[PDB]
């Protein structure tokens, strides 16, 4: 149920590939839609969940460069899969900057992202 | 301006 | 790029890592006990093009903790810097996700740090 | 001002609060059982002079999890934004740490999310 | 125990009254140590905690605003105070900034301090 | 836990 | 759980 | 940022 494309409340989308033996990979496009903003992920994921009415635990890290741009940046999102009715994946998030030493303490923001299978406007 | 927005 | 080896956690955990040319991380994550019970796969990314005003180098990975011993129905990620040096470390933040019922999504969430270095 | 009164969050929490002129925050967070036993005393800080330009008022407060009734060894911080308008919210994440032994430090810190409405 | 002078890692100091009702008040005081870097601190703290070794869970808020600037902002600090020898309080902070709605995503930044009573 | 109790 | 273990 | 100035 993994598999297939998911859309974050902003317009992203999070195109996702989900094997057998537990990996993610696929590609994660900003909002604009363009190819300048299309970006490699790779994550991980439990392939053999709980059967309790539990959700299914994965995580993945998209590098914020690509040939046109690079942001100096990686973003991980930890969550949980929740399957039926309206699918979706409930995460949080962890952005973090190369800062030099002395900036480390604006390196890291945190935030929560909402991904669905029906695109929001 | 990042790129995840 | 520097990441490539062992590093260890003050924890007394270690994880073996291969940073690839196109900004991939692969390697294994092997908890304290240090059996094969404890070893759990690893997969990240990284900026293979930091900066060179002496930032550090951005990168994340998760551990999926299921192996072919038991599965924890969990994941953690974790979002840091690599910072080079004679003294090089790996400063993180890490979410861990234990997959649970809806009405128990408050508790899912775990966040702490972690400091990585090359010798234990 | 905008931010004094009621707030409701979707899980059934309830919250008062008075905001002086000062920068404090104080009030009682409830809890969706919305018992005497389910009252606890918030205190916080907020921005007492924002930007007038569409920006939000920034806050933060805590909550410590024990009353004349119960204690559950734990605090929580929620730290945010007030946005004003029709449709008024308070947007927050929130730390949630429970007292634990040096040991099990790991499982201390819960982190999350909640929104809060003048209307439930 | 809590009561005192504590210093984080960075150089910063943070006098705390911890009271009989689980209130803390007290100052906060930038590295600079000026006047204009002192800002107040709320919060509260588990008064009656257990007696299994177990920390006393704790947080407080500081706005960073005072008489002579405002950042537009506010830090959370949450965790617990282990005491003993060596006393300490470990915590992780959310530092959140006023934004438009547009740059709300990026609001918020998180990170960790420990606490010591000697700096 | 308080916070979340129905 | 197996990180911490 | 006066939480970490120097």
């Amino acid at each position: 149920g993994i598999t297939g494309t998911w859309y974050n409340q902003l317009g992203s989308t999070f195109i996702v590939t989900a094997g057998a033996d537990g990996a993610l990979t696929g590609t994660y496009i900003g909002a604009r839609g363009n190819a300048e903003s299309r970006y490699v992920l790779t994550g991980r994921y439990d392939s053999a969940p709980a059967t309790d009415g539990s959700g299914t635990a994965l995580g993945w890290t998209v590098a914020w460069k690509n040939n046109y741009r690079n942001a100096h940046s990686a973003t991980t999102w930890s969550g949980q899969y929740v399957g039926g009715a309206e699918a979706r994946i409930n995460t949080q998030w962890l952005l973090t900057s190369g800062t030099t030493e002395a900036n480390a303490w604006k390196s890291t923001l945190v935030g929560h992202d909402t991904f669905t299978k029906v695109k929001p406007s | 301006s990042h790129p995840q927005f």
